[PDB]
């Protein structure tokens, strides 16, 4: 845990702005990591595949996949779990 | 190729459907030209026969595998002059309700009940994926300790 | 014209233009064009130095690029000339 | 009209 | 010893051979350029655009020298002339336009 | 002795080009790479038609009659379908890319864009016998600079509007005398035009430009022309406008935009009805409805088709594609449902009847291998290419347990008990077959044995023994359960690839690489019968290939083999173009199926891979109701049924016996003899008639008095006909009074009767519990609300 | 262009523009960077050592770790011989099928090797670690017919 | 409140289950519903016990139709 | 399945709750014809999901309680089918098993 030792570019009304309103970054950091793997496993496939392995790939959004909707979470749950 | 009619040429100058389930005469040609041979395409939609004029081969086209066709049994005095309908068209239709007493069900798929009683659920899993310049803010955050010691210290804001 | 004639086995057997007004835009740019590169007279009148502000109750030129009146654009139509490039 | 063509007000202040 | 690229992208690239490098990359904010011609005289590139303005480039220059329209459809096409002074175009209006640079 | 004919296309429901709407609104026809696939909206029904491209399809189109449906490929070869009978009638090649194809709304015209051509045809008449040259241009129209994006029809079928790359809109007049009406090019737009449509009374024309511009034209006064009076613009912050639609009766637009994010909008108000995204990937096609309540939207790179209501917020339709060539395919014991598997690492469930996907699951890292389900059907289990056995169970849809081994062993195959407390799964480096107990997850023991990696697994569904095929030139019987464990060794010519086990466990049958099915007895442990398959497979020359098909040697082996039900019968698959059925007492090919005509994949006819899809089947089986068989391959989960039965198979027909004769005998009310008469000449029309003309009372009768030999068939005959058929209450009492007369008959003989007995317990289990659940609680929801004191 | 005088290269300089291996220049580079940023991340997350551990069990399968390494050796190990030893032609040279890597180019070329059950056309194929054992001749190569006409094994049965 | 709190855990067994019913079938019927629904901590225990009832109706409902076997004993026997 | 539900919901609830009454009686003759018997099952459950407290709150009214007691008359009758149905899969699973 490290601290800032320069000027601190928010004015106190800032911070105390952002205080009214684990990591973000640290994700953002899994999310790249993720997306060099699939590529350096793509990659090297092709190289190591006999068959054909293709490339793997505001507003509110519909989810192409759903993991049955008539289903419902309540019914999913075994008697010993409630 | 269904296996179900036979096609025959004869010398008489004639060419006839055979219907083999009910073994009659379906349907009568008469060719000018006494025709040599009959041979069905694998598919069936076509049929090939050759003459004793002509060096080509007579292409016809078969209306059956674009249609229904009647399996009455042709007329044979007329054909010589020239020289029950669903079992007529080979089909059947389950009758609505065969006995008043008797349950039937409705005449349709049978996922419809199913959406019917959790409707409402598949609605729900339908649904798609979701400053002032006074700013009040007092407390520890501000620095004022002695507030949160002496004991002095929005969702109908969201309603 | 504006249809192919082709004679073939299988055919053979037997215009007005709609746009935008462009020119009434690029009047407009010519109009921006020429505001931006035209001397500034900006008001550095500092409210309330010499006297009260509030509810109950000094300019200065900037030199531009060129001087409308000077630019090379002027009096020819159909051109705007960007003097400060 | 173009050549390809074929061939009250209720008042909203109410008293409460 | 340059080249010169247009694109819907808008993206004017400005590449030397002898350098072997990319000189300048700018954007004319005019849209896709139907049409593209050199003026020997001055080598300043002259473009078509779909309001017909003609940009006139310059690999140092950010910013166009000289925006021009001679027709109101888009030039598809613009042609100068050897020596440079007379420039002719051609708007998708079928109206025809000869210019002098 | 069953004709197997391609029925539908699972696993995939859009690759590319447009998807159309039927014009009664409640099919939706969806092109599926080389091949066409309808969507019974409102029954909940699919089909894939069988005729076949050369190349994936680019552009189809749906005639307001229903009668004609046209499809053209990639290199502009069109197709021109009969509709209501599903029967190809003509070929055309218009020698161009073809971008987009539209009937005319009279039907008459159909107009073709070809590159920067708008060429109109005339329709050929279905009525007329087959035409020999029927294809006839009524014109060819040559305005625009660049290729055309779109096209639309008016509504009168006098005009066309024809959006192009040039940033111009231009409108036509498809009669000639008309030319002067319609005459004019539309300009403004600052990037490629995507649309341009009508309004109902046609007075205003509306142009879409990929910016993000919407463009309202008039024709009035500035003496009269066209002007634009109003401008809508999209305020994206970076998705362009890609695909678009319009419908004038409730002027409603969808505009699909590369984002993967679509909204609905009002004109010419321009109010945002609704947005909503579909995902990162940008929407291909939109269609719209006859009547406008249903809009669909669909996308290629994952292959999205969904059909929304936007009038309730409903979704008619929401069905998803493998990214991957599914590898192993898996039917329920009843056939109900199929579960398949791909290279992704995700499980779909797929329902036969419907054809659509239940759920996905999506928890194995890597490939999935195999697929299998429990005897009971209530458990499914897994393996997949991340290291791990998971076990997931249908009803909940819950991951209740996961198997994995010490040292993360990579595994390829998989097996389960009938009992459901054994699993073994097997691996290409190990040598040797894991073995884990279902209740509890620990590792029992592990089976070595092989020198070489294990290829397969089964074990017997009645005897509980497993076989072990490998690449050791050997095949192993372990008997695992019991005080003592027994294994025997059996030597093979050559590696072995894939093992089917026979129902009754008696025989097992094993691939080798020399192209050879070689059945072996497990109690004797000898080998009882061979065949050979390597002159039968087809194999098509790559076009990279230096050497000939016929002197290649790269796939003349079957990587996958699975019995008949019945068990005179093997359908077998390989990385090859070709599925084998043959029969085992005789050791002949029944029939040999194609499995693709796409010229794109490789097989139907230095530091850079020269690689390319190719064609083959990861897995065979055989459906339990013994009326399908599903290949998985590529493209994806090829289905072949018996359904149609148009072929005449009597069975001990004599001259006697006549579709007449078996009439007047229900008229002379002599039941039995119409029902065995009707049997004999075995015509599904016939039976019918006599099946519902028994009635009530004679039932018991006759059922006591059926000849044996008849009775397998007619047991078969309700299983099927009672599963989509409205008479519960007959076809239970028929299975009633059968079984009644005939239960230990039954009982003597379970093998000849098994297929018979599983297709009724699917009519009682699958639709009749279900009607009498929902009677039953009804009844006990009832009593209370009488029973029960109200509220004061 | 033709070579410049003395005075000429002066003047100007670098005015020469207008096996390959950048595709495995470009996979060694690319590990390189995804092990970098692997370290960036904190020592203590869960979700990197899962990832670095299945990056190390990833190449290893190939045989570009010949034996079971560290993050830290990924970084210097990983080299381009490495891949280009593990590629089909190579292997075979190894294995002595082929006497010259061009010569095993050939053979893979018309077709007479088989790598598990399958046969491989592809040169440019690196043959993963377990698969590298199963490289072998397709049953009916003539030139497997070769190998046992000398030494007097030839057995028709098997067809070869 | 004391005795569901009973009746939720007999209920659990399935030796001991059908005593629960049966009291939880007086209850129902001697008290007011809408009553019942106010008492706190009612729900919950309600909550715990209706996939135990559901689990014990998919039993029971099996045993019901295993005594088909012996109707097909008596048809048997009367041919 | 859409529009039923919105029906179903939409009923009027006041009294003399004639509506209510006047379904019930509708769905009551559906019965008795044997026909559509699984449909005019749904529909019925949907009522009581709907209004089932409307139904439990006012049971002792006439006009409630004696449609909603001619639907026993007839719904009573349809229980041959639960035990007709409960005899088929026991032999069946038995006749297969043993």
């Amino acid at each position: 845990f490290e601290l800032s030792d320069v000027k601190s570019s928010k004015s106190l009304a800032e911070i105390y702005e952002d205080d009214y309103t684990l990591s973000e970054e640290l994700q953002k950091a899994h999310s790249e990591i993720s997306e060099l793997y699939a590529n350096l496993v793509y990659k090297l496939d092709v190289l190591s595949s006999v068959h054909f392995v293709p490339k793997p790939a505001e507003t509110p959004t519909i989810s192409m996949e759903d993991a049955p909707l008539y289903m419902s979470n309540a019914s999913s749950l075994a008697p010993q779990e409630i | 190729p269904e296996g179900r009619w036979i096609v025959s040429a004869s010398l008489d100058s004639t060419i006839r459907t055979w219907d083999l389930p009910t073994g009659g005469c379906i349907d009568g040609i008469i060719v000018d030209n006494v025709a040599t041979n009959v041979k069905f395409s694998p598919n069936g939609d076509l049929l090939a026969t050759t003459h004793v004029t002509g060096n080509g081969i007579c292409i016809w086209t078969n209306r059956a595998q674009f249609k229904t066709v009647s399996t009455r049994t042709i007329d044979e005095s007329e054909f010589a002059r020239m020289a029950l309908n669903d079992i007529d068209f080979n089909t059947y239709t389950s009758l609505e309700q065969i006995d008043k007493e008797l349950l039937t069900l409705s005449i349709g798929p049978r996922s419809k009940m199913n959406t019917l009683l959790h409707l409402d659920v598949i609605r729900k899993r339908s649904k798609p994926k979701e400053l002032p310049f006074f700013l009040q803010l007092s407390g520890e955050k501000v620095g004022d300790e002695a507030s949160v010691r002496e004991g002095i210290a929005h969702r109908r804001d969201q309603e | 014209s504006t249809r192919l004639k082709i004679v073939d086995p299988y055919g053979g057997s037997d215009e007005a233009f709609a746009g935008d007004d462009v020119v009434a835009e690029f009047q407009e740019e010519k109009k921006r064009v020429i505001d931006d590169e035209d001397d500034k007279e900006v008001d550095t009148t500092l409210p309330g130095w010499g006297e009260w502000a509030g509810a109950g109750s000094f300019i200065k030129k900037v030199k531009g690029v060129v001087n409308k009146d000077k630019r090379r654009d002027k009096n020819l139509q159909n051109v705007i000339i960007n003097e400060k490039v | 009209v173009a050549p390809t063509a074929l061939k009250d007000d209720d008042d909203d202040v109410l008293l409460d | 010893y340059l080249l010169v690229t247009a694109g819907e992208t808008g993206w004017l690239k400005y590449h030397d051979v002898s350098t072997g490098q990319l000189v300048s990359e700018l954007r004319t904010k005019a849209g896709p350029t139907m049409a593209m011609a050199q003026n020997p005289w001055n080598a300043v590139m002259h473009l078509g655009h779909s309001n017909g303005t003609v940009s006139l480039w310059s690999p140092s220059m950010p910013e166009p020298l000289v925006k021009l329209l001679s027709a109101r459809g888009p030039v598809n096409s613009i042609a100068i002339d050897r020596s440079g002074y007379y420039m002719a175009t051609t708007g998708a209006d079928r109206s025809m336009k000869i210019w002098d640079i | 002795k069953s004709d197997f004919k391609f029925s539908n296309l699972l696993g995939t429901v859009y690759r590319q080009g447009n998807i159309t709407f039927s014009d009664d609104g409640k099919q939706l026809l969806s092109p599926v790479g080389n091949r066409v696939s309808v969507f019974d909206l409102i029954n909940n029904k699919s089909f894939t038609f069988e005729y076949e491209h050369r190349k994936n399809i680019a552009a189809i189109d749906l005639n307001k009659q229903g009668t004609l449906l046209i499809s053209i490929d990639e290199d502009g070869r069109a197709i021109l379908v009969n509709f209501k009978a599903r029967n190809v009638l003509h070929h055309f090649n218009f020698k161009e890319k073809c971008s987009a194809v539209k009937f005319s709304p009279d039907g008459r015209l159909f107009a073709l864009a070809s590159g920067r051509f708008l060429q109109i045809w005339k329709t050929p008449d279905v009525n007329k016998d087959r035409q020999f040259a029927p294809f006839v241009r009524h014109r060819v129209h040559a305005g625009h600079f660049q290729d055309i994006t779109s096209l639309t029809w008016s509504q009168d079928s006098r005009f066309i509007l024809t959006t192009s790359k040039d940033l111009s809109a231009k409108i036509w007049s498809v009669d000639s005398e008309e030319k002067n009406l319609a005459a004019t090019t539309f300009n403004g737009h600052r990037d490629y035009v995507m649309g341009a449509f009508f309004s109902h009374d046609q007075e205003k024309i509306y142009t879409v430009s990929k910016d993000g511009a919407v463009f309202v034209w008039e024709f009035t006064k500035r003496k009269y022309s066209w002007r634009i009076t109003k401008k809508h613009f999209f305020y994206a912050n970076q998705a362009k406008v890609k695909c678009v639609t319009f419908h004038p009766a409730t002027r409603l637009l969808a505009v699909g935009f590369t984002s993967g994010e679509f909204r609905l909008y009002d004109l010419p108000d321009f109010t945002l009805i609704q947005q909503l995204s579909m995902g990162q990937n940008p929407v291909n096609t939109v269609s719209v409805n006859q009547t406008g309540e249903w809009l669909a939207f669909g996308s290629s790179k994952l292959g999205q088709l969904l059909v929304y209501e936007w009038q309730s917020e409903s979704y008619i339709l929401k069905q998803q594609g493998h990214f991957d060539s599914t590898n192993s395919l898996a039917y329920s014991p009843d056939g109900s449902r199929v579960v398949t598997a791909s290279e992704d690492g995700k499980i779909k469930v797929w329902d036969i009847t419907s054809g659509f996907c239940l759920a996905t699951f999506e928890e194995h890292t890597s490939s999935v291998t195999a697929v299998q389900f429990a005897k009971r059907g209530q458990v499914m289990f897994s393996s997949s290419l991340d290291g791990t056995v998971r076990a997931w169970d249908l009803i909940r849809y819950r991951n209740f347990r996961t198997f994995t081994g010490t040292e993360r062993i990579q595994f390829n195959c998989l097996a389960v008990d009938p009992s459901g407390e054994v699993v073994c799964a097997g691996s290409l480096d190990n040598f040797d077959i894991h073995v884990w107990s279902v209740q509890t997850g620990q590792l029992l023991d592990a089976l070595s044995g092989h020198e070489g990696p294990v290829s397969c697994l089964s074990f017997s569904q009645e005897n509980s023994v497993l076989a072990s095929a490998s690449w050791d030139k050997t095949i192993r019987i372990w008997s695992i359960f019991g005080r003592s464990q027994q294994v025997e060794p059996i030597e093979v010519y050559s590696d072995v690839l894939a093992l089917s086990m026979r129902p009754d466990g008696k025989e097992v049958a094993v691939s080798t690489l020399k192209g050879q099915i070689s059945i072996f007895n497990i109690e004797d442990a000898k080998q009882v019968g061979n065949i050979d398959c390597r002159k039968d497979i087809i194999s098509g020359r790559f076009n990279q290939d230096r050497f000939t098909a016929k002197n290649s040697e790269r796939s003349k082996f079957f990587t996958t083999i699975h019995y008949s039900f019945d068990g005179m019968a093997i359908v077998a698959g390989g990385n090859n173009n070709s599925i084998c059925l043959y029969d085992v007492p005789n050791e002949v090919l029944l029939k040999r199926f194609i499995v693709s005509r796409n010229m794109a994949l490789n097989g139907t006819l230095l530091s850079t891979r020269k690689m390319r899809p190719e064609v083959r089947v990861t897995s065979v089986q055989f459906s339990p109701t013994a009326n399908a068989f599903a290949a998985a391959s590529t493209e994806g989960l090829l289905i072949y049924s018996t359904n149609d039965t148009i072929l005449f198979d009597p069975f001990d027909l004599d001259v006697d016996v006549t579709p007449h004769s078996t009439v007047e005998a229900l008229r002379e009310k002599q039941f039995l003899n119409a029902l065995v008469m009707a049997f004999r000449l075995n015509e599904e029309y016939l039976i019918n008639k006599v099946y519902e003309a028994i009635p009530i009372k004679e039932i018991p009768l006759v059922a006591s008095n059926i000849p044996a030999i008849y009775l397998p068939r007619i047991l078969k005959f309700i299983g099927d006909f009672a599963i989509e058929s409205q008479h519960i209450e007959f076809n239970l009492i028929w299975i009633k009074a059968l079984l009644s007369a005939s239960g230990g008959y039954i009982n003597e003989h379970k093998y000849l009767f098994s297929t018979a007995m599983r297709s009724i317990q699917r009519f009682i289990v699958r639709v009749a519990k279900e009607v009498v659940n929902t009677t039953t609680d009804n009844k006990y929801t009832y009593r209370f609300l009488v029973s029960t004191d109200g509220s004061m | 262009v033709r070579k410049l005088k003395h005075h000429e290269q002066k003047l100007l300089k670098k005015v020469d523009f207008l096996e390959d291996y950048h595709k495995y220049n470009r996979i060694c580079g690319d590990i390189r960077r995804l092990a970098n940023k692997l370290s960036l991340l904190p020592p203590t997350d869960p979700f990197r050592r899962k990832h670095e551990q299945l990056l190390l069990d990833k190449l290893y399968a190939m045989g570009v770790l010949t034996t079971k390494s560290k993050i830290s050796d990924l970084e210097n190990k990983v080299t381009v011989s490495a891949i280009c030893r593990r590629r089909l032609p190579v292997i075979m040279h190894r294995l002595k099928m082929a006497e010259t890597i061009q010569d095993a180019v050939k053979f893979i070329e018309q077709g007479h090797v088989r790598v598990g059950p399958n046969l491989i056309n592809d040169p440019a194929y690196l043959v993963t670690r377990n698969m590298e054992d199963y490289v072998t001749w397709v049953d009916n190569s003539k030139i497997k017919k070769t190998l046992l006409r000398y030494r007097n094994q030839i057995d028709d049965f098997d067809f070869s | 409140i004391l005795l569901m709190k009973r009746c939720r855990d007999w209920n659990t067994n399935a030796k001991t289950h059908t005593i629960a019913q049966r009291t939880i079938r007086c209850i129902l019927m001697h008290h007011n519903i809408a009553k019942l629904s106010e008492i706190p901590g009612m729900v919950k225990i309600v909550d715990a016990i209706i996939p135990y009832t559901q689990r014990h109706f998919t039993r029971v409902d099996n045993l019901v139709e295993q005594s088909y076997i012996l109707d097909y004993a008596l048809v048997e026997m009367d041919k | 399945p859409a529009a039923v539900d919105l029906e179903i919901r939409s009923l009027n609830s006041f009294e003399p709750f004639d509506e209510i009454v006047w379904f019930i009686d509708a769905l009551t003759q559906g019965l008795k014809s044997n026909k559509n018997f699984e449909l005019y099952e749904t529909f019925m459950s949907l009522l009581f999901k709907a209004h089932g407290d409307v139904i439990h709150a006012n049971n002792k009214n006439q006009d409630i309680a004696s449609a909603l007691q001619n639907w026993e008359d007839v719904h009573k009758k349809e229980d041959r089918l639960d035990d007709l149905v409960k005899f088929c899969m026991g032999v069946a699973a038995f006749v297969t098993t043993a």
